[PDB]
């Protein structure tokens, strides 16, 4: 919620592969991925926070 | 662990939780902070 | 095309004559879209997605986007005794070859 | 392998590719790649798009 992230911040992380096939600490990283759902809808946790400037 | 049954629960609601992971940890990459282990898979979705 | 070095342009023929072009708008793919890890001259590196076939391609001058298509079969050798997709955070490290940026040739 | 990124502000693009094994269940007794026009339906989980607490 829009009440929630006004008093927090994102954050830089190590990642194994930045696509080049070298690790380097990036913007965007994966900190968990999740699968509970059965029709085939995956949830990813990233350092990213989507709809708050 | 890697088995059905490998955590376990008397009621969906209850704090009284047993589980058999064998989890492990383990020595970080040099140069990292992150935290590395050994664990096994869910049993339940094996048994899925 | 007046013999300048400049990173971000490509030259082409065009018919009779030479013409520039967007390096922005070079790709390379496979199976799927490759990584361009560098290039020079005539020669281009890339990490290609596993596949059949290689194709390059660019847009020109006139916004006319140009390819061509060869067969290749592309399966990278197993280093190690695990068949993996991506590279691990943590694991053992094993002597491979790779090719290098330097371009003193 | 499952990868995400996003543009930066200086339109530098930023990525990071993590291994993830991705085969979502066998939802019924056959095997399809998309839901047809028409079928039977059967129970299964989701996500729900709601952010609410």
């Amino acid at each position: 919620n829009f009440n929630v992230y006004k008093a927090t911040r994102p954050y830089l992380a190590h990642c194994p592969d930045c696509g080049e096939g070298h690790s380097c600490h990036s913007p965007v990283a994966l900190e968990r991925i999740r699968n509970e759902a059965t029709d085939g809808t995956l949830k990813i946790q990233v350092s990213l926070q989507i709809g708050i400037k | 662990p890697g088995q059905f049954g490998d955590i376990q629960s008397r009621t969906p609601e209850s704090k009284d939780v047993y589980a058999n992971t064998q989890l492990v940890l383990q020595r970080p990459a040099a140069g990292t902070v992150h935290v590395p282990y050994s664990q096994a898979p869910s049993g339940f979705k094996y048994w899925l | 095309t007046d013999d300048s070095h400049d990173w971000t342009k490509l030259r082409y023929m065009d018919n009779h004559m030479p013409a520039d072009a967007e390096r922005a708008g070079l790709f390379v793919r496979t199976s799927a879209p490759c990584t361009i890890t560098g290039t020079m001259g005539h020669f281009i590196l890339a990490r290609c997605p596993k596949g059949e076939t290689l194709t390059v391609g660019f847009t020109d001058s006139r916004k006319i986007s140009h390819s061509c298509t060869h067969p290749f079969h592309h399966d990278p050798p197993v280093i190690g005794r695990e068949k993996f997709h991506s590279r691990p955070q943590h694991g053992k490290e094993l002597p491979c070859s790779t090719y290098v940026q330097s371009t003193a040739a």
